[PDB]
């Protein structure tokens, strides 16, 4: 099992400077050697064999080059330390000892296996010992997706490898909004290409002015032409040279690892489109093709070690029946709680297929029922995604409360109906759930066998009952001026109530609906899933359904749509239509919806793992998102088996990921010590402790020269130690600083700053920030020029995360503290940006302020404290720390402060020329989100699975409807919002 | 004009076919399948809603059970006895979550001790294998001063195993101490949570603007 802390030994956070390690020599002897914690295994082995000749049986000991160290780790496994560069402190030992042996078996296999294990945080050999067919099949079978992806990466290998590793960071649509054309100078952008031309950084500029819609090759071509101008050749001799040498070069963003490897327009690359908006100068570096292509690890994925009568369901003429026999364990007062009973029910996702049926009451002391339970459903009428939910329940009659819960799939991954005896280790009830059953939670037995175990039995029939193949089902299955009614439901939100009248209305016109694809979600929640007959018709519909937007397909992957034909349609809509761009931005939701899938092997994971191993930028976040949720016991096995399959095939990025994982562990451990044993000590004492530990060679090596988890394009080079510090908070977050080793850091990122926080759940912030991005994206691509700042935030594990530092930004509180008044906020922004920038920086303030008032309101994150709003020097306003608000629990944050800045004039301003615009911005902004309500509802709907206290049911999400005023006419909703805007007019420390 | 979060509250552990009326932006909800149906009323073969509702009561499904409307300072005493239980519980769940992790830790540290001892026992087999030929050579040569160094070392090796074995065996006992402590925390949780269910339905109260 994973190790529970990041300590250097079991029990101990930090080894002291010198450790006595007990060495087990291969001749038999025990020698007790004093080692430095930082010491390498090379130096330990050398000092061991020196001192080993002072002991008996020394004549037996061969050259130390012939031997390797073996010890037990905190994960309770035998690690063979082949890499003897590793330090003592970094080994993660159980107890301070080492065993000298001669190595055995296949070398590269064993090393790779440890490497896969370290990144995941679980040993590989633990999967090898799992006694489960679905698990062992998943492992053998999933390698097919991996075989595809490796075969896809290596087609036209030089270019296609580079594309994997440095995918173009590009928008979804080439067409750019009209408000962005007007940033350009008569259809054209001024660019600077740079070149290195000698061992020393002898730098040369090339300022070009080129069509925004040029490809990188054409941008290169213009560079070549400019160099060639001094030379005297024909026009058709320029051409010859330019043409051949267009495709020996690659453009790269100065300051980070972002390459222009693909034939997209220059404007479609996010970095350029950002420069156009901000009105900045692009600096790209020119760089030789072979000089990148050589750096590419010539990689190759070789395969690992690991590689009866039936009748259809509809031939069986009976009602479903289950026997509840008895339970092993009940944890109960036996005084206050008298009796206990097993509540049961058959569910299709969250909706139940038939009445619930209970057992008789028994005394807690002897929990044995031994009773056939009768379900009000025919066996054929069972759908594919049907499953049993049950729980043991207590009584005071007067008071019912659930003790342990569990759900079981009624069909195997091989579509076999369950039969015979079966034990089920139950689960503890979640925190604030008082429902008798928990149909939401994972399906299967508890890995922790030290829990209440419920025995039960299912009927045996002549043969092995299987669910029929699709072709058999396809066989069986085979009004005017109410189209105003159909379209009018197909626009209404996914959480809106659809009456039994409107259900019967939709089902009746099902065949028509094929015209209006977007209605499928509404249509499906009208089907009676407890009808073999209705079901089979739908299946024929879904099979011949037109495609739909991904944004809308994503609805069909949440809890409410557990049917595999419904999900398979959805996944197919993504396979075809979802762009890498778009994928990346909804990756949080897509991973989380893997939970709701019934089986390990399925179309969605196969889709995701393909895309993850096809594109490294998706792969990186794919890894983290998954790894972060590994501590969670319900999902660890699946996500583990998945992260295993990825790490196997991902290539050389595993080594990059290990260095990240290692760097985070040190930081976890470092924080843990300050949080626990050094908790009381003053700021001076701690800071003294921190710099001492941060200077050590084990720390410096592990946390220098690795890629940021927030962004793998950003390299983190040498620590600027003098600028690293512990923050003020009682959780002790770490402000870190890095030199940027990129050759031309000066232009873009001289300093990478990251906050490392231990102990606070950052998933809420992570989900909030994602949504602010999409609100900006919707506004921007519709012509509404509102500028948000969804800074970087990543969860790396259980209340451990990183935060991007927005530079040159101060909280409103900061500004207040220095002076004070309304005019001082203005004066600061004027003070900083004067002349022909003052006009542009107020125009930035307005737009940012508007967006974080509309988004703030719709999300219900209004009435925010001043300390939580920041301003960049250039004038961009943004909100921070969305966790700090949703934990603690006026609609808008608009203040007379900011109104002075936007109007930029007389203090006594009710309305102004400038103000009126600002207001019209908000209305257009607000109305833009209202018209995209459905997407945000669905984004939140897919994150119900995820354990978050704020998103546990659809009832929580319904606040969004109230803010958007979806029920009311559009015109009305403007009025509703305008109320809130007006309404939000008007000792600060306490 | 009740909310969608208040229909579900009133259908919870109700028999199927319970019914009630609501205002729309009227809506006749119902309990059947273990669900919440909607059958809206447009405000029509019958000359009333009042006349209409009364027939069905006697897959069109019967209105078995009705919801009724009916069921200051002696509720301000009970909210005080909801603030005690809710603190006491969260404190138990705090202690439950810790103990849960700490048990899981002890269970790893045993597996580890097992694998550690397994290594050290192999060392005894290693040493007895190799020492065998050298012990005999020293017997022949009658060199006790050197057989003492071989035995001394073995005395530390076999001695070190015992120290680890009690370390393991001491933790195995502490596990059973912690496990029991864990069963009693969960016994005291499950015997408070029901109380906090039917002292919540109590929270529903008359609506006045003033607080406390
Ligand atoms: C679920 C939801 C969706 C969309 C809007 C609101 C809600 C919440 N449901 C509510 O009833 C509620 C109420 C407030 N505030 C009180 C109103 O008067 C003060 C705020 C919030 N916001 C969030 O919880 C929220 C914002 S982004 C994020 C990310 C992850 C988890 C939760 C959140 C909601
Ligand atoms: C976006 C963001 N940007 C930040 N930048 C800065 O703090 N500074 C840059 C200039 C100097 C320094 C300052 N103003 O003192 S912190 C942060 C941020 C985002 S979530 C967060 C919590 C840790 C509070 C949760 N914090």
């Amino acid at each position: 099992p994973p190790r529970p802390s990041s300590g250097e030994l079991w029990g101990i956070h930090l080894m002291p400077p010198r450790i006595l390690v007990e060495c087990l020599l291969p001749n038999g002897m025990i020698v007790t050697l004093e080692c430095l914690r930082e010491a390498t295994l090379i130096t330990i082995k050398h000092e061991l064999f020196k001192e080993a000749r002072k002991y008996p049986l020394h004549q037996l000991l061969q050259d130390e080059s012939s031997y390797i160290f073996v010890s037990v780790t905190q994960e309770a496994e035998r690690e063979e330390f082949f890499d003897e560069t590793r330090r003592l402190c970094d080994l993660r030992l159980f107890q301070p000892f080492l065993k000298v042996i001669e190595p055995v078996g296949n070398r590269e296999e064993k090393i790779l296996n440890r490497e896969i294990g370290f990144a995941i945080g679980m040993p590989v050999c633990e999967f090898d010992m799992v006694k489960d067919p679905e698990v062992q099949d998943f492992r053998r079978n999933i390698l097919n997706v991996c075989k595809e992806a490796v075969d896809l990466r290596d087609l036209n290998s030089p270019h296609s490898r580079a594309m994997y590793v440095y995918p173009p960071n590009v928008e979804s649509s080439p067409e750019l909004p009209k408000h962005i054309y007007n940033k350009l100078d008569k259809g054209q952008i001024i660019v600077v290409i740079w070149v290195i031309v000698s061992p020393n950084n002898d730098k040369q500029k090339y300022t070009l002015k080129i069509n925004h819609d040029c490809v990188p090759e054409q941008v290169i071509a213009e560079a070549i032409r400019k160099k060639t101008r001094s030379m005297l050749l024909s026009s058709e001799q320029l051409k010859l040279c330019v043409l051949e040498y267009q495709g020996k070069y690659i453009l790269k963003v100065c300051g980070c690892d972002e390459y222009f490897l693909e034939k997209y327009p220059l404007s479609q690359y996010k970095y350029i489109r950002s420069c156009i908006m901000l009105g900045r100068m692009p600096n790209l570096m020119l760089m030789a093709k072979e000089s990148l292509y050589s750096q590419l690890p010539m990689d190759c994925f070789t395969m690992p070690s690991y590689s009866t009568s039936t009748k259809s369901l509809w031939v069986i003429n009976s009602a479903l029946r289950i026997k509840i026999l008895c339970a092993t364990y009940v944890n109960v007062n036996i005084r206050d709680i008298d009796k206990i009973y097993v509540r049961t029910g058959i569910y299709h996702g969250g909706e139940p297929l038939c009445d619930n049926v209970n057992t008789q009451r028994v005394p807690c002391s002897n929990p044995r029922w031994n009773e056939w339970l009768n379900y009000d459903i025919y066996i054929p009428d069972l759908p594919r995604a049907a499953r049993l939910c049950l729980s043991i329940c207590s009584v005071k009659k007067e008071e019912h409360c659930p003790l342990a819960w569990g759900n079981i799939n009624l069909f195997d991954y091989t579509d076999t109906l369950v039969s015979g005896k079966m034990a089920l280790n139950l689960w503890p009830v979640p925190h604030g759930l008082e429902d008798l059953l928990n149909p939401i939670g994972v399906t299967g037995s508890n890995p922790n066998k030290e829990t209440p175990c419920l025995e039960l039995e299912f009927d045996w029939f002549s043969s092995v009952v299987k669910f029929p193949d699709m072709s058999v089902i396809e066989e069986h299955a085979n009004r005017e001026n109410d189209k105003e009614q159909l379209k009018a439901i197909s626009t209404r939100d996914p959480l809106s109530e659809i009456t039994e009248q409107e259900k019967d209305f939709l089902w009746s016109h099902r065949h028509y609906c094929v015209t209006i694809p977007e209605i499928l979600p509404k249509l499906l929640l009208s089907v009676k899933w407890n009808s073999r007959d209705e079901v089979a018709q739908m299946y024929c519909l879904v099979k011949d359904w037109p495609p739909i937007k991904p944004e809308q397909a994503m609805e069909l992957l949440d809890c409410n749509y557990p049917d595999p034909m419904v999900r398979g349609f959805a996944v197919r809509c993504l396979e075809k239509y979802l762009t890498d761009d778009k994928l990346s931005q909804y990756l949080i939701q897509l991973v989380q919806v893997l939970k709701y899938e019934q089986y390990l092997d399925n179309l969605l994971v196969r889709f995701l793992l393909k895309k993850a191993l096809t594109n490294q930028r998706i792969g990186h976040f794919f890894f983290w998102h998954l790894k972060s949720e590994m501590h969670n016991k319900t999902v660890s096995q699946r996500f583990g088996l998945l992260l295993e399959s990825y790490c196997r095939a991902c290539g050389m990025y595993l080594k990059h990921l290990n260095r990240q994982v290692e760097a985070m562990e040190k930081l976890i451990n470092l924080t843990d010590i300050l949080k626990q044993e050094k908790k009381d000590e003053t700021q001076k004492v701690q800071m003294k402790f921190l710099v001492e530990q941060m200077r050590r060679p084990d720390f410096m090596d592990a946390l220098q020269g690795f890629l940021s988890p927030l962004n793998p394009a950003h390299q983190l080079g040498n620590l600027r130690l003098e600028e690293c510090r512990i923050m003020s908070s009682a959780k002790r977050p770490l402000w870190l600083n890095w030199e940027n080793p990129d050759i031309m850091s000066e232009l873009l990122f001289q300093n990478n700053e990251i906050i490392f926080k231990n102990g606070d759940d950052l998933r809420q912030d992570m989900l909030t920030l994602q949504i602010i991005r999409i609100m900006e994206n919707i506004w921007q691509n519709q012509g509404l020029d509102l500028r948000m700042l969804p800074y970087g935030c990543l969860s790396i594990g259980d209340c451990v995360g990183l935060i991007e530092v927005v530079r040159n930004s101060h909280t409103i509180m900061q500004i207040q503290c220095k002076g004070g008044n309304s005019h001082t906020l203005h004066q600061w922004l004027k003070d900083k940006n004067k002349g022909e920038i003052y006009d542009a920086a107020i125009d930035l303030f307005t737009r940012s302020c508007a967006g974080y008032c509309v988004a703030t309101f719709i999300l219900g994150i209004g009435d925010r404290h001043n300390s939580n709003i920041m301003v960049k020097d250039d004038g961009q306003l943004f909100h921070i720390d969305f966790g700090h608000f949703l934990d603690h629990k006026v609609p808008f944050v608009l203040t007379q402060d900011f109104l002075i800045v936007i109007s930029k004039g007389a203090q006594e301003c009710t309305k102004t020329r400038e103000f009126e615009r600002f207001q019209e911005m908000c209305y257009k902004a607000y109305l833009a989100i209202r018209q995209h309500a459905n997407l945000f509802i669905n984004l939140f709907s897919m994150m119900l699975g995820s354990g978050m206290p704020e998103l546990q049911s659809f009832d929580d999400i319904a606040y969004i409807r109230k803010t958007l005023a979806l029920d009311k006419t559009e015109q009305e909703a403007l009025e509703y919002f305008m109320k809130q805007m007006n309404d939000a007019r008007h000792d600060w420390i306490f | 004009d009740i909310s969608r979060e208040e229909v579900n509250e009133k259908l919870r552990d109700t028999a199927d076919g319970t019914f009630l009326v609501r205002d729309a932006s009227y809506t006749l909800t119902l309990r059947k399948g273990g669900n919440n149906k909607l059958i809206k009323i447009f405000h029509l073969t019958f000359s009333s809603v009042v006349e209409l509702i009364n027939h069905y009561r006697n897959l069109d499904v019967k209105l078995l059970y009705p919801v009724s409307k009916y069921q200051g300072k002696k509720l301000h005493e009970y909210n005080t006895q909801f603030q005690e239980k809710s603190r006491e519980y969260d404190r138990l769940y705090e202690e439950y979550t810790r103990t849960s992790q700490e048990i899981q830790m002890k269970r790893t540290a045993i597996e580890a001790f097992n694998e550690t001892i397994k290594i050290f026992e192999e060392q005894c087999q290693t040493q007895e294998r190799y020492s065998k030929e050298y012990i005999e050579k020293f017997k022949r040569e009658g060199n006790e001063k050197e057989i003492q160094r071989i035995m001394h070392n073995y005395d530390k090796l076999k001695s070190r195993i015992s120290e680890i074995i009690d370390s393991r065996r001491r933790l195995e006992e502490d596990l059973k101490k912690q496990a029991a402590e864990y069963r009693e925390i969960d016994k005291r949780m499950n015997s408070i949570k029901p109380d906090l269910i039917q002292l919540r339905k109590t929270r529903d109260q008359y609506l006045m603007w003033l607080t406390q």
